[PDB]
RNA sequence: UGCCUGGCGGCCGUAGCGCGGUGGUCCCACCUGACCCCAUGCCGAACUCAGAAGUGAAACGCCGUAGCGCCGAUGGUAGUGUGGGGUCUCCCCAUGCGAGAGUAGGGAACUGCCAGGCAU
RNA sequence: ACUUACCAACCCGAUGCAAACUGCGAAUACCGGAGAAUGUUAUCACGGGAGACACACGGCGGGUGCUAACGUCCGUC
RNA sequence: CCUCCUAAAGAGUAACGGAGGAGCACGAAGGUUGGCUAAUCCUGGUCGGACAUCAGGAGGUUAGUGCAAUGGCAUAAGCCAGCUUGACUGCGAGCGUGACGGCGCGAGCAGGUGCGAAAGCAGGUCAUAGUGAUCCGGUGGUUCUGAAUGGAAGGGCCAUC
């Protein structure tokens, strides 16, 4: 399997979990250059809040956008952006991903912020 | 060599058919295998039953991109 | 067959056991497990003895 | 004489024969021996049916065997009571039903393939007919 | 590292300039170094996969992996999942490192050497060859080896075809027939 | 509002495969470096971290294209519930239901939420 | 190593066969919901009294037997 | 006793009908978290052959599943590692299958536990065989009983042989 499919086989377990539980999700998606949190109703079809290091507003107060501290920024800000419209529990889908370095980094720092899970 | 045996029927299959109304814990169909899958409202026992999760009506549809067989239990 | 059954004591003093099997030829070291002991209302240590 | 190779299974049960045939067209030849009847072919009346039409043509030509004989026929033999196991395996039979082009010729005339056609027949359980290949 | 650099500086360029690529990501790459030992015997003598295994970890700094039998095979009388073999995957620097000592020091050292093949290649640009002795490697010591042993080499090449991967190979001065 | 790209779904091949073409500002990818976080029954391949010199080659996306997959009538044929009948191993008639295969043909998906780049 | 009027799996095109084959797939039958008419409650429960557990032939669908038997064994009328 | 067909597309369905298998295994082959992905064929490669291990391509689950068969299985149920004892004790809405004795599936509740950052998962094993009623007797435990009374014997209850 290539990368990207090998992940998503990585991915399918946990997110029809979360499906089957009716769970919010914060979903995490990391690439070399960036990374992207949105926060997913439990249709999976409507995004309720996301924050990224695309978005300028982010990626201005930011030496990379791709490392830890970058990730970290992402973290605070969809848990800001969250509480803000009422949502406090969610479950973190690390989408094929380990759970470890930059998000571990968003994890901690959304956890930090006020977000549940 | 010699013939002439069987083991007892099993008394496998559906239970419980599409819009019946059934009590949560009801048992839905008894396969061997997952002929059918558990979709919202239905668990899967140690055997591959499906059961009711909760009061409500016999669901059975196609989903997903295998054209797989689920059991859901709707509220009424 | 040639698995013989087993009692596993527990360590709190109660004269509680669990009952399992042994292959006492490829295994014949004394088996010890953690379980709860219903007497104590605790997961205390359980170590194996004669049926 | 014809007969399965192998199988999955040495018995079969003794089943039916309703309905036409499927593999009704001359297929491979320029003409054909079809079954206008109902019935069963063992492998002696096929090898038996398929050495006269060799005869005749004096092995000129091309010939094709449409049935294949892969259905096992047991017997219980004399002084043997009923049941104690299904019988033992004795021959090999195709199931025939109307319409099935059972063989086929070429490199032939035409009035040597229906004089072959009709040698063959008479060695045959079955009413046949002479069938020619056609355009669709 | 050395043989790296050259790769960059030198066989890039020539490349380029023989097959007329686009893109410098056309341009063959030396992918990977899998080096092999095919112990077979192990299964007598148990002690013979691990001379096996330490000559490897000499030859490349590296530990190797003991291979198992995949299935079972009543022909070679080995049943699935016995030590039958040891391999070594060389990337980056380890395997820039093997493939100067292979062509600079190793490969010179074989006996009554004339050339290697030029068509051991698996038709997809990839190169495979065998040693038959281990002792041509100065890594190890003539005076402690046990037994005379040899290996498999294959050079995983990006190259599409053996046109290509010959003329990668060649562009370091691969000791060719 | 339009074009493009990323994420998450709906739908589950009319949606896939192949062949041809095409894209890098952005995004994506490969990519650079690796002591370290973390990793390899060996290997920085993968997992992972720090990055931006290079390239869209591969991958991926998009556009085209019926070689294949896939969808698919109408009509006929096969079976069959009920009632009747024959030359009753099998059929036929009245009535209702009516395939499978094949044929014409269709077909190079459609769609929602959010974000980013670009243009008016 | 070279070669042959022989045999030849797989693969491609064409042709069939299968109770223990299925990339298809009915009619019926069965489970459930609602509604009328009809039916001396035909239904369910509990309680008093049983009898019966050798079946036969005919139709349809089958196993067995020889698509033999006024044969034999199931299903259903 | 288990699997398939006969069995007529719900269940069930007979014959000295047609085919096979069980009377065990496993402290990991159980639990969980994280990861992984076969068979077969073509090409190249020391010893090395039709077949051992290595590399690439095709293929796509035809492999695998402790074992018969059938149904399942990629989110794997298949394969590996770290940590572990949920192979927990008390119960149980509601069901399935039985003439009955029984046998089975079960979310949820309480106590205590393992794994995971968390959502969660775990009351053995992909599921379906792997079994023996009652009586009598043995062992351990026990706010029960204890033939005048206090004990004891014996009996009960719970666990087990
Ligand atoms: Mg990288
Ligand atoms: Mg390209
Ligand atoms: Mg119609
Ligand atoms: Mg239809
Ligand atoms: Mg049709
Ligand atoms: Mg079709
Ligand atoms: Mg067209
Ligand atoms: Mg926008
Ligand atoms: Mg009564
Ligand atoms: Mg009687
Ligand atoms: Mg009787
Ligand atoms: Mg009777
Ligand atoms: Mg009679
Ligand atoms: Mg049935
Ligand atoms: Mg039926
Ligand atoms: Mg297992
Ligand atoms: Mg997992
Ligand atoms: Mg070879
Ligand atoms: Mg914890
Ligand atoms: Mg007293």
């Amino acid at each position: 399997m290539d990368k990207k499919s090998a992940r998503i086989r990585r991915a399918t377990r946990a997110r029809r979990k979360l499906q089957e539980l009716g769970a919010t999700r914060l979903v995490v998606h990391r690439t070399p250059r960036h990374i992207y949190a949105q926060v997913i109703a439990p249709n999976g079809s409507e995004v309720l809040v996301a924050a990224s290091t695309v978005e300028k507003a982010i990626a201005e107060q930011l030496k990379y956008t791709g490392n830890k501290d970058a990730a970290a920024a992402v973290g605070k800000a969809v848990a800001e952006r969250a509480l803000e419209k009422g949502i406090k529990d969610v479950s973190f889908d690390r989408s094929g991903f380990q759970y470890h370095g930059r998000v571990q980094a968003l994890a901690d720092a959304a956890r930090e912020a006020g977000l549940q899970f | 060599t010699r013939n002439g045996r069987d083991s007892e029927a099993k008394r496998l299959g559906v239970k419980r058919f599409g819009g019946e109304s059934v009590l949560a814990g009801s048992i839905i169909v008894r396969q061997r295998g997952t002929k059918f899958h558990a979709g919202a409202n239905v668990g899967c026992g140690r055997d591959h039953t499906l059961f009711a999760k909760a009061d409500g009506k016999v669901k059975f549809e196609v989903k997903g991109p295998k054209n797989r067989k689920f059991i859901s239990i709707e509220a009424e | 067959g040639i698995r013989e059954k087993i009692k596993l004591v527990s360590s709190a003093g109660t004269g509680h056991f669990y009952t399992t099997t042994k292959n006492k030829r490829t295994k014949p070291e004394k088996l010890e497990l953690k379980k709860f002991d219903p007497v104590v209302r605790q997961h205390v240590i359980y170590k194996e003895a004669k049926i | 004489m014809l007969q399965p190779k192998r199988t999955k299974f040495r018995k079969m049960h003794k089943g039916r024969n309703r309905g036409l045939a499927q593999g009704t067209d001359v297929s491979f030849g320029s003409f054909g021996l079809k079954a206008v009847g109902r019935g069963r072919l063992t492998a002696r009346q096929i090898e038996a049916a398929r050495r006269a039409m060799t005869r005749a043509v004096k092995r000129q030509g091309k010939i094709w065997i449409r049935v294949f004989p892969d259905k096992p026929i047991t017997e219980k033999p004399l002084a043997v009571r009923m049941g104690k196991g299904k019988g033992n395996v004795e021959y090999w039979v195709a199931l025939i039903q109307p319409g099935k082009v059972l063989y086929e010729m070429d490199g032939v005339p035409e009035e040597l393939a229906r004089e072959a056609f009709k040698l063959a027949a008479a060695k045959l359980p079955i009413k046949t007919t002479f069938v020619t290949k056609t355009v669709m | 590292a050395k043989l790296h650099d050259y790769y960059k500086d030198e066989v890039v360029k020539k490349l380029m300039t023989e097959f007329n690529y686009n893109s410098v990501m056309q341009v063959p790459r030396v992918e990977k170094i899998t080096l092999n030992m095919g112990v077979g015997e192990a299964i007598a003598d148990k002690k013979l996969l691990d001379n096996a295994a330490a000559d490897l970890a000499a030859i490349s700094g590296q530990k190797p992996l003991i291979t198992k039998a995949r299935k079972s095979v009543a022909g070679f009388k080995i049943r699935q999942g016995y030590p039958i073999g040891c391999k070594v995957t060389l990337r980056g620097e380890r395997m820039w490192e093997f493939f100067e000592r292979l062509i600079t020091i190793a490969v010179p050292r074989i006996r009554d050497f004339r050339g290697l093949s030029a068509k051991s290649f698996d038709g997809r640009g990839n190169y495979s060859m065998g040693v038959r002795e281990q002792i041509i490697f100065p890594e190890i010591d003539y005076d402690k080896v046990d037994r005379v042993r040899g290996l498999d080499i294959t050079i995983t090449t990006t190259a599409k075809s053996d046109e290509e991967g010959r003329a990668l190979l060649a562009a370091f001065d691969f000791p060719f027939r």
